[PDB]
């Protein structure tokens, strides 16, 4: 598959960085609330609320605190898009300034949307490739372009026929 | 209007027949007797009065022919409730200056008063409960009191 910017042992690695990741969650607003180490410690940030202006610059500083391999999950419409919230003091989404790598539609996620986003990250950190050490091979990591879940699951989607009539509980 | 048999000794007046609640018209009266149903009798005028409009004004073009097909359902016996208020509030809204000209008053003149006189021939059509929606599936209704 395509990436963008001996074999065992890197599996290996990479298999010790997916069963083993400590998360950071960002409180944010409600979506925090609904889903429930120091930054130096944590590999996973996790924002899950609205990124308003007054604490993008703390969302940004808590970032770069974390070290290498940092991933980020966005929780929500508002860490997403910034949501419902087009509004003046909101930003437009946590990828506008720091890297996301699973995206969670809802307002709020179920906790279970956590747990799916913690699977996909989970392969998504399986089949990448980072470089081993600091002076020996190439140093630069490589994101895999991974099959859209939504293209992946389309054939079962569409075949639904009847869903249950909303009248019931 | 129709008037009763109490009413047939007021002369043949303007004054006398308007005083009584109908007027003098033509003066060529017309005699209905006891085996003439009043529900069919204005349903009848109503299909000519609702017929013969000259589809100008609203509440005559659009509202005589409610009259005409309420009026069908009750000689049917397929009546329901709120049609002998729908034809009461038909009469009192196509009465002198509602409408453009005097057709849609002398339409519902016989009407208000057969529902006036022999208004238990007009409940006698009513045998149905009131229904214009049918179930949709995946909707409650919402239930009005
Ligand atoms: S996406 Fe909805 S539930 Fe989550 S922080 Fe925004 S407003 Fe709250
Ligand atoms: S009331 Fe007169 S003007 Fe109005 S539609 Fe009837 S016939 Fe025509």
């Amino acid at each position: 598959m395509d990436y963008t910017l001996m074999g065992k042992l890197n599996d290996m690695v990479n298999w010790g960085r997916k069963n083993s990741i400590w998360p950071y969650n960002f409180g944010l607003s409600c979506c925090y609330v609904e889903m429930v180490a120091s930054p130096r410690q944590a590999d996973l940030m996790v924002v899950a609320g609205t990124c308003f202006t007054k604490m993008a610059p703390v969302i940004q500083r808590l970032y770069d605190q974390m070290l290498e391999p940092k991933w980020v999950i966005s929780m929500g419409a508002c860490a997403n898009s910034g949501g419902m919230y087009d509004i003046y003091s909101v930003v437009q989404g946590v990828d506008k300034f720091i890297p996301v790598d699973v995206y969670i539609p809802g307002c709020p996620p179920r906790p279970e949307a956590y747990m799916q986003a913690l699977m996909l990250l989970q392969e998504s950190i399986g089949k990448e490739r980072r470089p081993l050490s600091w002076v020996v091979g190439d140093q630069g990591v490589y994101r895999a372009n991974m099959q859209s879940e939504r293209e992946r699951k389309r054939g079962e989607r569409i075949a639904v026929t009847n869903l249950r009539t909303p009248d019931e509980i | 209007d129709f008037l009763t048999e109490a009413h047939l000794d007021l002369p043949m007046e303007f004054e006398s027949i308007g005083k009584a609640g109908s007027r003098l018209g033509t003066a060529l009266a017309m005699a209905v007797d006891h085996e003439i149903n009043m529900v069919s009798l204005v349903r009848n005028l109503e299909e000519f009065f609702a017929r013969e409009s000259c589809g100008w004004c609203t509440p005559c073009r659009d509202g005589l022919p409610w009259s005409v097909k309420i009026l069908r359902a009750l000689e049917r016996g397929e009546g329901q409730p709120g049609d002998i208020e729908t034809l009461e509030q038909l009469c009192r809204f196509l009465g002198p200056g509602k409408t453009f000209c005097a057709h849609a008053p002398g339409a519902v003149e016989p009407l208000q008063s057969a529902i006036k006189y022999f208004r238990e021939e007009f409940e006698a059509g009513i045998k149905q409960p009131f229904s214009n929606t049918h179930l949709i599936n995946g909707i409650q209704p919402n239930l009005l009191k």
